[PDB]
């Protein structure tokens, strides 16, 4: 299924219309208890996201930083997952070197971003051990996480339907449905999803 | 597409194999003033270091309160069964469960403001090590990842943990803080932002459980406290500036009165600092 997306607020969309997915991924605007140039969701707003409806069996990829190392683990547990891996994205400059200088963390400098990997239920049809848990990539444009994750997930769970929360227009991919408040309108191709959408949102 | 993940799938070269200039020497070879900050800080550490002290002890059956005075930094390296499961090796010593580790009374020997560095492995320890930090009265505040390259033997490595979904190629050393410390105003206790939270080295030879020596450099650069304890160290990790305590040590020289005397008057438990380092170190 080609790319699909819904421009929406993740807190308020009825995601039960979307069916089940083999993989959920989210890169949320955590409240990391500091002034940021972007708006965040409260801890309680994150806890209450209706992640449980999206999957019965499958995987969750949850990007975390700062105090969300712990809050994200709590969310994984609240949403019904067990953490079974932790991917790190090692950020390199244009010459494949880590940028070691500046003040990029509170105590030590920061050379990586973390992504929790959770499992729910008893998935099948996945491929263990094809990729490593270390991604090495430059920071590209507005990217908050590296595009390499989509290929790792596809090799892990080929051909299955996947959903990304807090996604951006750059992130739309085949087999993915992308939700986020900066997407361009609503674009749904799956006939079973369009049917439930207009049943739930008759006026569009 | 310069996708090193795809490249690993195709060739067995881990993505971290393509990070350049990760060694202690070559990282700042082209940056004389970055190199100078590290050189001067290492000189300050060496000038103020206690001679090595070490104690053989069965830590499971040891009153940890026998170690005095209080410690500014504690490096904790309990032998996890996963270190041996994932490599296939039979352990020569008692392996520690996370229940065993949690029972340690680390809060009884930590200074009121102090830091801990806990080697947690790659699996359940990332979660249970956090519980341990809570139990001992620390807040998790950084995560130093030891990323292992396989430049010398490219290929895949099967992770034995049946819950794993990816090939595990790193270990996590969780950093915890006890007490109140502010990087901008407590510069006589910490030099923040001198090191990054990554150590990159080649996979050790089979049978070698050692952790990368760079972890000591990160700790020593970061905290100016001179009272440094390495729990579950070995003969091979004994180091000036450190008290090493562990079951496999072959000899002991620790004397609690002598050790404490190195930090009491006319000495200080802090290294102090030079004006040259103060002018070079990162400050905000």
């Amino acid at each position: 299924f080609p790319p699909q997306w819904i421009c929406c607020d993740i807190r308020y969309l009825d995601v039960s219309i979307l069916g089940k997915f083999a993989v959920v991924m989210a890169d949320p605007p955590w409240d990391i208890h500091m002034e940021l140039p972007y708006g965040t969701l409260t801890d309680d707003e994150m806890r209450r996201l209706n992640i449980p409806v999206l999957q019965d069996d499958g995987f969750l990829f949850l990007w975390v930083t700062g105090r969300a190392m712990e809050l994200g683990r709590e969310c994984l547990n609240l949403w019904g997952y067990e953490r079974v891996d932790e991917i790190i994205w090692v950020k390199t400059n244009q010459l494949q070197r880590i940028i070691r200088t500046g003040r990029t963390g509170h105590w030590l400098n920061h050379g990586k971003e973390h992504c929790l990997v959770g499992v729910k239920g008893n998935p099948q049809g996945f491929n263990q051990g094809l990729d490593c848990d270390v991604i090495v990539a430059e920071v590209r444009s507005t990217s908050h996480k590296p595009d390499e994750i989509y290929g790792m997930i596809e090799r892990l769970s080929p051909g299955t339907r996947k959903i990304e929360l807090f996604g951006r227009p750059h992130n739309v991919q085949p087999n993915w449905i992308t939700l986020g408040n900066q997407l361009d309108g609503i674009h749904l191709l799956d006939p079973d999803v369009v049917a439930r959408f207009k049943q739930r949102y008759p006026d569009g | 597409h310069n996708d090193y993940c795809q490249h690993f799938v195709d060739t067995g070269h881990r993505p971290q194999n393509f990070i350049r200039d990760v060694g202690l020497a070559d990282r700042f070879e082209e940056y004389p003033k970055l190199r100078e900050l590290i050189r001067l800080k290492d000189e300050l550490i060496a000038k103020s270091n206690t001679p090595p002290m070490y104690l053989q002890a069965d830590i499971e059956a040891f009153d940890i309160r026998e170690l005095t005075p209080k410690f500014d930094v504690i490096l904790l390296e309990p032998p996890l069964e996963e270190y041996y499961r994932e490599t296939g090796i039979t352990a020569n010593e008692k392996c520690w469960t996370w229940d065993d580790i949690m029972k340690l009374e680390i809060d009884e020997i930590a200074a009121p403001r102090s830091f801990i560095f806990l080697w947690c492995g790659s699996g359940e320890g990332l979660d249970l090590g956090r519980v341990c930090l809570r139990k001992w009265g620390y807040r998790r505040c950084e995560d130093i990842c030891w990323i292992k390259t396989n430049k010398n033997n490219p290929g895949k490595t099967k992770t034995l943990d049946p819950k794993a979904v990816f090939q595990r190629t790193k270990e996590h050393c969780l950093m915890g803080i006890k007490g109140t410390v502010k990087p901008s105003t407590d510069g006589d206790f910490i030099h923040a932002n001198v090191d990054i939270d990554l150590i990159i080295t080649e996979e050790p030879e089979i049978g070698n459980i050692e952790k990368p020596v760079e972890i000591f450099h990160i700790i020593e650069h970061f905290c100016l406290g001179r009272r440094r304890l390495h729990l579950f160290g070995r003969d091979s990790t004994i180091r000036p500036g450190w008290l090493t305590v562990g079951p496999t040590l072959t000899n002991s020289n620790y004397n609690a009165e002598t050790y404490a005397s190195y930090f009491s008057a006319p000495n200080s438990y802090l290294t102090g600092c030079t004006e040259e380092i103060e002018r070079l170190r990162p400050k905000s």
